[PDB]
């Protein structure tokens, strides 16, 4: 898909969820 | 303890 | 989810609930990959030991959900299975090797704020992300304790463990088509999938393009969140060729 993995309520409106930073901080 | 769903899906 | 947390609305729009028609009950988790395809573990449909062997007309797929038991009117959408596809080389007999299956919905589901597909990874994505220490995320409506049920969809971020540690945690022959995740007993934090969660997604967000990709499927585990035990997941990328061939064979 060309829209896969981009969430309407978060990415689509540049809002990040409560715990995603914990993921990206482990990379 | 599930809520009944619309019979239409059966 | 054991030691997880309450999901935020639309936090996991690709989350699917495998629902048994009668008795009406949760079977497993699953994921929305396209508007006609839901990905899950093969053991959700077939596992002779537990006497499991479902047909399409035995299941209903509930997408867009947040609440566990409540029928979320105007939010979720319920689909019927047109055809189920299990990996022709899935080993239920020995170690649940190639634990994966696809379900083609009878008719496409409309995406919305609560319903949106997850990306399947490609060689490069799996390469850069699937590394020990990297935290993926698992979600589900299953057991909160190994031995109640949650009210809302749960979520827990778990790190990928080194192949050696995984192997050294069980007597089961681990294959390349698997990976394990979870915190070590000394690592302080803890958490894990549990009954009701299997078949569900293990996703990671690429720091390169900000997309969520499903790297794993909750496959099997010994108990739930035990010291020294780990959750095992189907390596999604190692079997994408089977996913591609199926979708571009009978798919839409
Ligand atoms: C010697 C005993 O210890 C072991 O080595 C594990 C034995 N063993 C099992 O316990 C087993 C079998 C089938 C299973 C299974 C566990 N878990 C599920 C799916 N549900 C969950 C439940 C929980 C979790 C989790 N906590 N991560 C995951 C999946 N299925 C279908 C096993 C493992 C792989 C293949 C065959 N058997």
């Amino acid at each position: 898909e060309a829209d896969c993995g981009l969430r309407p309520l978060f990415e689509k409106k540049s809002l990040e969820d409560k715990t995603e930073r914990e993921l990206l901080e482990s990379y | 303890d599930f809520e009944e769903i619309p019979e239409e899906y059966l | 989810i054991v030691e997880g947390s309450d999901a935020e609305i639309g936090m996991s729009p690709w989350q699917v609930m495998l629902f048994r028609k009668s008795p009406q009950e949760l079977l497993c988790g699953a994921s929305l990959i396209s508007d006609r395809w839901v990905l899950t573990a093969a053991h959700c449909l077939l596992y002779p030991p537990w006497d499991k062997n479902f047909t399409e007309n035995d299941l209903l797929v509930r997408i867009g959900k947040h609440s566990r038991t409540r029928y979320e009117r105007n939010i979720e959408k319920i689909s019927m299975l047109e055809k189920i596809y299990i990996h022709p080389r899935y080993n239920w007999r020995e170690n649940l090797d190639r634990d994966i299956a696809l379900m083609k919905l009878k008719k496409p589901v409309a995406f919305s704020d609560y319903i949106h597909p997850v990306c399947l990874p490609d060689r490069e994505t799996a390469a850069s992300l699937l590394q020990a220490g990297y935290k993926g995320r698992v979600t589900g409506w299953g057991n909160l304790k190994e031995t109640g049920q949650p009210s809302v969809l749960q979520v827990v971020n778990l790190p990928i463990v080194e192949r050696p540690v995984c192997k050294d945690s069980t007597r089961i022959r681990i294959t390349d088509n698997m990976f394990c995740a979870g915190y070590k007993p000394d690592e302080g934090k803890r958490g894990d999938a549990c009954e009701g969660d299997s078949g569900g997604p293990f996703v990671m967000k690429s720091p390169f393009n900000n997309r969520w990709y499903q790297m794993g499927i909750v496959s099997w585990g010994e108990g739930c969140d035990r010291d020294g035990k780990y959750g095992f997941y189907t390596h999604v990328f190692r079997l994408k060729k089977w996913i591609q061939k199926v979708i571009d064979q009978f798919g839409e």
